[PDB]
């Protein structure tokens, strides 16, 4: 319900018809969610089994 | 000394249309001219420059249309005027 | 004036690879400071905070957009997870015994 | 539909679902539930496929 829904959808409806924006605005907010840098930790040596 | 004010100078947020005055009869003339008195300008100075000029206005919709509300809810209101009955009571229904 | 506090200095303001493994928020603009020679004064870099942000007329004061940004978890944004518990079944074996 | 005479194919593109599991051991008829789904359903959009 992220664009063209406010106001007139039910709080329990989609609309169809407006999918595809509503699905790219969705996958934006997931891509810019994830926008940062992989640190690296401390390590220790592992002595269990194989 | 080196003032920030004086170098980070940048537009602000709905910089081209924030002083427009809420009306319907020209909004781009109106919202020129409440720029130019921003400003600081005086009509008195402007001289004829004053007379032509319009800038754009929240009043005035995208595709150019005279607008009094978020366009968002006018699709919300003509949504709204469109609503059948989803389960119904009559008679013969089985 | 004194040893000691020059070596608080180096041990302060020029040791770089020092505290390296660990998340580090705290990270400034380029610029920290200038030092002019005729005359000795050194120059603070401004720092742009919001107790202050007078643009004069319809302007604002810009500001540098927030880059560095890391993480020490792991790199996923899909979860396992089950949806409908188990039956509750017996287990038949412990774990692992060490003497 | 509900009685064995009539078959519908409805054609959806793409569309939000939602399931729900029940116990093989327990016997029900699943009608409310379509019912209910069919209940929210207008020109401006639907709930979930259950």
């Amino acid at each position: 319900k992220t664009v063209l829904s406010r106001g007139y959808i039910d709080n329990a409806q989609f609309n169809p018809l407006a999918l595809r924006s509503n699905v790219l605005l969705m996958l934006l907010q997931f891509t810019l969610s994830n926008l940062k840098i992989n640190k690296s930790s401390t390590f220790t040596s592992d002595v269990t089994t194989i | 000394t080196a003032s920030p004010a004086d170098t980070n100078v940048v537009p602000a947020k709905d910089a081209p249309t924030t002083n427009s005055p809420p009306s319907t009869t020209s909004p781009n003339q109106a919202a020129a001219d409440a720029n130019q008195q921003q400003a600081g300008i005086v009509s008195s100075q402007s001289g004829p420059n004053a007379v032509g000029d319009s800038a754009p206005s929240t009043s005035v919709n995208n595709d150019g249309d005279i607008i009094t509300r978020p366009t968002s809810d006018s699709i919300a209101a003509v949504a709204n005027a469109t609503k059948p009955a989803a389960v119904v009571s009559d008679p013969q229904s089985m | 004036s004194t040893m000691s506090a020059l070596s608080e200095h180096l041990r302060s303001d020029h040791r770089d690879d020092a505290s390296t493994l660990l998340a580090t928020p705290m990270i400034n603009n380029a610029i920290r400071s200038f030092l002019t020679a005729w005359d000795g004064i050194r120059i603070l870099s401004p720092d742009v905070s919001s107790k202050h942000l007078s643009a004069y007329l319809d302007s604002a004061v810009a500001n540098g957009p927030e880059l560095i940004v890391e993480d020490t978890g792991l790199c996923t944004s899909f979860m396992l997870l089950d949806n409908i518990p188990s039956a509750h079944l017996t287990k038949e074996l412990i774990g692992f015994t060490w003497f | 539909v509900k009685a064995g005479r009539t078959r519908v194919l409805v054609e959806l593109g793409h569309y939000v679902y939602t399931l729900h599991y029940y116990d093989p051991q327990i016997s029900l008829d699943e009608a409310p539930i379509l019912e209910e789904w069919l209940s929210k359903i207008n020109p401006a959009g639907i709930p979930p496929v259950p």
